[PDB]
RNA sequence: AUCGCGCCUGUG
RNA sequence: CGAUCGGGUGUC
RNA sequence: AAUAGCCACUGCACUCCAG
RNA sequence: GUUCUGGGCUGUAGUGCGCUAUGC
RNA sequence: CCUGUGCAACAUAGCGAGACCCCGUCUCUUU
RNA sequence: AGGCUGGAGGAUCGCUUGAGUCCAGGA
RNA sequence: GACACUAAGUUCGGCAUCAAUAUGGUGACCUCCCGGGAGCGGGGGACCACCAGGUUGCCUAAGGAGGGGUGAACCGGCCCAGGUCGGAAACGGAGCAGGUCAAAACUCCCGUGCUGAUCAGUAGUGUC
RNA sequence: GGCCGGGCGCGGUGGCGCGCGCCUGUAGUCCCAGCUACUCGGGAGGCUC
């Protein structure tokens, strides 16, 4: 699925919530085209992804850099 | 004139320096002035007892110590008394061996 | 050393060819790990980490190659 | 002093007869 | 000694003893007794009523009147009166480093005698005595002294007829040093009464001699008449001290008893006997006791 | 403590002043009669026997405390002293009591 | 006793 | 178990 | 036949490293 | 089961006329 | 010095053959 | 739908990164 | 040079030191006489102890007849005041105290014989 | 008519669909429980011959 800058962050949040107590979070970054980036997510079961663009990277980075940093506290 | 004779003269107990004039085998224990008196008149010997009379050497004062007799053996003429006492030597034998008989001394 | 070698390998894929390679991150809540890794599919690298003071330089390395893609 | 003295020095001599 | 007035002044005091207590008319009869007693005695009258009177005044102060035995009371009282009445304390010549004493007294007086007595009493005593015959009148009175003399073993020196004052001194100064003599006894002349003369050349012996005592000897047989020449002498000589000799032969005792009252002089020494060695110091004491028996 | 020999000297020195004698009857205070008769002469006399009965005793005798109480112990030393001076042995012993009043009585003074 | 006491020598 | 051994000095 | 230095070989203590 | 070879004065002993020098 | 059997509860490394899959090109008219 | 090329989003087989891991044995 | 052995030196200690003789003494005791009125005067024998200086035994490893002291209440000897005894006396005797000592006894210090220890370290000899 | 993911392990059912855990992709998946002997459940989108 592919969502808007918005949605795609509070379905992100969800993932972390929704592995908490077990499973994996991934998340993988990649140069697109066919500027932008791919940005996709997975717990394993649910899938999400989204296209973030230069003119948005400022504002969407401010709220990913928070939202990365909140909701991997869980390590040694 | 007549003569002495002390007891020391005939007294066993003395020695010569004390007075002894006759051997102690004749001498006597401790004639008295008295007894010798008492044996010289009882022979016929002219004697007086000069009772307080002491001998020069004798140290003692007692009584039974002192007294001096004296016999007469010559008569004023020259004959002796009696002719079986010449001497004094005779006399003081005859009483050293009288003396032990004395009744008062056998006792 | 490891954390700041491994960025330079990683950066150097970027570049050879940031059209070919692609940088994923696998966080792991429970037993409580964090990876990331950059691959081009001849070329697996990856790095791994358990510990706290990690997620930062981890997370800024991720804000960053995001940046040269959009750039 | 003259008393005593004298008379027992008297009473002394006339006592003993020698 | 006083034999004499001694039973007498006996039966006075034996007078009152087996009484028990006794009246002042008692006391005053014994009195007259002694008194009578003592004037028998030849005693100078004037010593006597003294005496008596004495003992009266000491006896009733003794209370005499209140006491079961009074003839004892009377006779210490009486004893006192005799022993003061005989001089009191016994004294003697004082003699020094050397001595010199003169003999005076009138002929018959045992002076010549008393000055051996002297001599042979103080050789005994320690002393070197020497006796000079001071008569430059008469041979025979130096004679019998240098007999006397020789037979106490004392040296004598008699002096030369007529010879001075002073030339007796230098020989009598110069003997006593020779032969080393520390009393020196000078008998003066023995004249039967008082010589004017006589006094006079002993006066003047007595001061070119310089003696320490001046010895005046009295025959105490003469009684009263003793005591005036002892006047005499003191007042034409000077005397010093009494010699009272032929004291056995004294039966009353009035002179012995009258030298303090009527001399004033002391009576140094009693001569009894005519013997060399009959002479003693006087002792009141001795003589007042003696008299009573005491 | 009254020794033999301070009786000894006490002995010398009455004999002494008897003589002297004519001065002390020349001197009151001393009652009636004071040396008469005549008992001085014998008087003397006997103290110079007394003393030459002492003058055989030895020095052991005449210092010791009880002069009497050496010759009570040793009985033999009496026959010695009169043996010496010419006398019988009572007259020792009758000095010896004399003694003993003597020196009674000086400590009683 | 270093009771073979100690030291030096020479055998180019 | 290091050669010769002799010589000189200090010569106990 | 004196002293010092050089090294090499063997044995012992008996060592360490390599093949 | 006491020493295969090489190197390391660690120490000691033996051998090599072995060579050099002896306060120029 | 020689020999020896294994290389986890991914956690070789490289190369070759090439076990979903993804991109590009050509054809769907060819005796 | 078919064919060709490239890869590199948990490797099946084979070979070897200047003798990989010096644990055991060669008394 | 360092040690040994003999001779030997210093010092403070220890142990031990005859016998029998002549002559002359002193003392004690005994025994005979003569004289005498006593105290005594006179004369002959015997024994014992001690002393002076003198021998020798055939004596011990040494052993000299050395020099003091004390002498005792008495109990060694002398001289013995006093007193005592004999004596008319002259005198004489016994004799304490006191003094004293060739000659009772008892004791030291000498010397002389062995002998521990000490100190010296010389004299010689010997060894290494 | 083909395709919209692949891999290993455990579980489920006669079997299919299916559930859990881990690994890993593309420009390119969602929803529902069903099928009833069956190598065979149903709906909605998108891509491509």
């Amino acid at each position: 699925v592919l969502l808007e800058s918005e949605q795609f962050l509070t379905e992100l949040t969800r993932l972390f919530q929704k592995c908490r107590t077990s499973g994996s979070v991934y998340i993988t970054l990649k140069k697109y085209d066919g500027n932008k980036c791919l940005l996709r997510a997975t717990d394993g079961k649910k899938k999400i992804s989204t296209v973030v663009s230069s003119k948005e990277v400022n504002k969407f980075q401010m709220a990913y850099s928070n939202l990365l940093r909140a909701n991997m506290d869980g390590l040694k | 004139r007549f003569i002495c004779i002390y007891p020391a003269y005939l007294n066993n107990k003395k020695t010569i320096a004390e007075g002894r004039r006759i051997p102690i085998s004749k001498a006597v224990e401790n004639p008295t002035a008295t007894e010798i008196q008492d044996v010289c008149s009882a022979v016929g010997l002219n004697v007086f007892l000069e009772k307080n009379k002491m001998y020069s050497r004798e140290w003692n004062r007692d009584v039974q110590y002192r007294g001096r007799v004296r016999v007469q053996l010559k008569q004023e003429d020259g004959s002796l008394c009696l002719v079986q006492f010449p001497s004094r030597k005779s006399v003081m034998l005859y009483a050293a061996e009288m003396i032990p008989k004395l009744k008062t001394r056998t006792q | 050393q490891t954390w700041e070698e491994f960025s330079r390998a990683a950066e150097k894929l970027y570049l050879a060819d940031p059209m070919k390679a692609r940088v994923v991150l696998k966080y792991r809540h429970s037993d409580g790990n964090l990876c990331v890794k950059v691959t081009d599919d001849l070329v697996c690298l990856v790095y791994k980490t358990d510990q706290a003071q990690d997620v930062k330089k981890i997370e800024k390395f991720h804000s960053q190659l995001m940046r040269l893609m959009v750039a | 002093l003259g008393f005593p003295i004298n008379f027992l020095t008297l009473y002394v001599t006339v006592q003993h007869k020698k | 000694m006083f034999q004499q007035l001694s039973a007498r002044l006996q039966e006075a005091i034996g007078r009152l003893r087996g009484r028990g207590r006794i009246t002042e008319e008692d006391l005053k009869a014994t009195l007259r007794e002694i008194r009578r007693a003592l004037m028998d005695a030849d005693v100078n009258l004037e010593v006597a009523r003294d005496f008596v009177e004495r003992v009266r005044e000491e006896a009733l102060g003794k209370q005499v009147l209140e006491s079961l035995t009074p003839a004892e009371v009377i006779l210490a009282t009486v004893y006192e009166a005799l022993k003061e009445a005989l001089g009191g304390e016994a004294r003697l010549p004082v003699l020094k480093d050397r001595n010199l004493w003169f003999l005076v007294g009138l002929q018959g007086s045992g002076k010549t005698t008393t000055a051996a007595k002297l001599a042979l009493y103080y050789k005994g005593k320690g002393r070197r005595p020497l006796l000079v015959a001071a008569d430059t009148q008469r041979p025979a009175a130096r004679e019998q002294l240098r007999l006397l003399g020789e037979k106490v073993g004392v040296p004598v020196l008699e002096v030369m007829d007529g010879e001075s004052p002073e030339s007796i001194r230098r020989r009598v100064e110069e003997k006593a040093r020779l032969e080393a003599r520390d009393l020196i006894l000078v008998d003066t002349a023995g004249r039967l009464q008082i010589d004017e003369p006589l006094m006079g050349e002993l006066a003047r012996l007595k001061e070119v001699l310089g003696p320490d005592e001046v010895l005046l000897v009295l025959d105490a047989m003469t009684g009263q008449e003793a005591l005036s020449v002892a006047r005499a002498f003191d007042e034409k000589v000077g005397v010093t001290g009494l010699v009272l000799t032929k004291l056995d032969g004294d039966a009353r005792g009035g002179a012995a008893l009258s030298a303090r009252h009527v001399t004033g002089k002391p009576i140094y020494f009693a001569g009894v006997s005519e013997k060399p060695e009959g002479l003693e110091p006087f002792y009141p004491e001795r003589l007042a006791g003696r008299i009573l028996g005491m | 403590q009254f020794t033999l020999r301070d009786m000894y000297e006490q002995f010398q020195n009455i004999m002494k002043m008897g003589p002297f004698s004519q001065i002390l009857g020349m001197i009151p205070g001393f009652g009636t009669d004071f040396m008469s008769k005549g008992n001085e002469q014998e008087s003397m006399a006997r103290l110079k026997k007394l003393m030459t009965i002492m003058d055989s005793m030895n020095d052991q005798e005449l210092d010791s405390t009880d002069g009497a109480k050496v010759f009570s112990k040793q009985p033999g030393r009496i026959q010695r002293v009169a043996r010496g001076s010419g006398v019988s042995t009572r007259d020792v012993q009758e000095l010896l009591t004399q003694y003993t009043k003597f020196a009674q009585m000086v400590k009683k003074m």
